DNA sequence: CACAGTGCTACAGACTGGAACAAAAACCCTGCAG
DNA sequence: CTGCAGGGTTTTTGTTCCAGTCTGTAGCACTGTGTAAGACAGGCCAGATC
DNA sequence: GATCTGGCCTGTCTTA
């Protein structure tokens, strides 16, 4: 038996069939859009498989209702390639932590400033908060920043 | 002289040992005793004449490298 | 053809690493207290595969032809 | 974000379904990818042809478990 | 709740030494047994 | 003759502890493998048309 | 000359 999940989300994506990354269609086990996703959370059922994918470029490709692009790109969800490899709808770990810790590091470095008083915050007052912020975060917890996020860096 | 990591080392010697041996090689704590004679600090000399505003002593090992700096905030970091 | 690439075929390699690990599964049948010789027919093997990309990995002189830089290195478990 | 949706929404089923998550992780293929590059220095032969050839065999060398046994040097 | 290291320092267990003891391994040796 | 119980016998095998002397693992704070373009929404202008 | 719309361009968002 035979179970792929060792890929990250972009490599899943683009061996599936899916379009990468910052799509409207965002989950790879779901078909919940971005703005759906935002007023419902919490309450999601997986549906994606594989074979389900392949009937779906097959819809997408012949075409049999005759509609636009953006209506057939609605009825398959977003499956405009034909999967060759199969992946197992599951989550990868690691990359899953530092996603979440590069969010938090942008709610954080929102809530040194005032974001939510002052909507409309200027590109230096961003850099001035950043600075701070790694500054804080040196003093304490004795981290210094990093360009991209290493997993070390979000435990 | 073949980039041996001393855990590498240790490895290989409770290896060698364990099985089928009469060990061979030394374990850690006699190669680092060893060690002492081939780093500077350990053999006497005598500069003559005496050095310009250098000391005498000649057991001193690694220095670090400021020198005395006085690391209070006000001058230079 | 501008790709240098190797793999072992999928079932040489297979059946190589589950011969490798024959000394465990005899270990788990004695522990297990199962006979050794009977029901020897139905076992299952869960294998977990990964594919992953790594990126500036140096080009060579060497003679041709040209390749990119990049290399992809698929492995299972 | 993605990952947000997906720790939101579809951990308790995963967690039902596989058994576990985590243990599937991709974390076992990216730290092999450190040895790539040991072995890209050390061991591998410096020619374009036979350096995969090389490489192959002798991360197959080190991750095989027989080899193990015998460096586990029973305690 | 990655994981195999990364070296130096610290202190845990393995040693002797006589005193003396018990338990045991196994020969041999006597009693009580047909 | 044999059988088993229980006597002694030597010789393991280990028996208590305090000076030590030596060996092997634990505690310390931290490493490195995670390395690119693509989607989308809004502003606008230039060239086509009546 | 007035009108208009397709597509060009630019900034942010997302996983790497
Ligand atoms: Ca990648
Ligand atoms: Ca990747
Ligand atoms: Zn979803």
């Amino acid at each position: 038996f035979f179970r792929g999940t060792g890929y990250d989300e972009k490599m899943v994506r683009e061996m599936e069939g899916l379009e990468a990354s910052g799509s409207t269609y965002i989950c790879t086990l779901c078909d919940s859009t971005r703005a759906e996703a935002s007023q419902n959370m919490v309450l999601h059922s997986i549906t994606r498989s594989h074979d389900e994918n392949l009937e779906r470029y097959e819809i997408w490709r012949k075409n049999p209702f005759s509609e636009s692009a953006d209506e057939l790109r609605d009825r398959v969800k977003g499956v405009s390639a034909k999967p060759f490899m199969e992946t197992q709808p599951t989550l990868d770990a690691l990359h899953c932590d530092i996603g979440n810790a590069t969010e938090f590091y942008k709610i954080f470095q929102d809530e040194i400033g005032e974001v939510y008083q002052k909507p409309n915050p200027s590109r230096e007052e961003r850099r001035r908060w950043r600075s701070t912020l790694d500054k804080q975060l040196r003093k304490k917890m004795k981290l210094k920043p990093v360009m991209r996020m290493n997993g070390n860096y979000a435990r | 002289n073949t980039f041996l990591s001393c855990s590498q080392y240790h490895k290989m010697y409770r290896t060698v040992k364990a099985t089928s041996g009469r060990q061979i090689f030394q374990p850690l704590h006699t190669l680092r005793n060893a060690e002492k004679e081939l780093l500077p600090g350990f053999h006497q000399f005598e500069w003559q004449p005496a050095l310009k505003n250098v000391s005498t002593s000649w057991d001193v090992g690694i220095i670090d490298g400021l020198s005395g700096w006085t690391v209070s905030v006000d001058d230079v970091p | 053809a501008d790709t240098i690439s190797r793999r072992f075929r999928y079932d040489v390699a297979l059946v190589s690493a589950l011969k490798d690990l024959e000394e465990d599964i005899m270990e788990g049948l004695r522990e297990r207290a199962l006979d050794d010789s009977m029901c020897t027919s139905g076992f299952t093997v869960v294998v977990k595969e990964s594919c992953d990309g790594m990126g500036d990995v140096s080009e060579k002189h060497g003679s041709g032809p040209a390749v990119p830089e990049k290399a992809v290195r698929f492995s299972f478990t | 974000t993605n990952y947000l949706h997906k720790t939101l929404a579809h951990v308790p089923e995963i967690v039902e379904r596989d058994g576990s998550i985590g243990a599937w992780a991709s974390e076992g293929n990216e730290s092999g990818n450190k040895l790539f590059r040991r072995f890209r220095k050390m061991n591998a032969r410096q020619s374009k042809t036979f350096e995969l050839e090389d490489i192959l065999k002798h991360h197959w060398l080190y991750t095989s478990k027989y080899l193990q046994k015998f460096m586990e040097a029973h305690k």
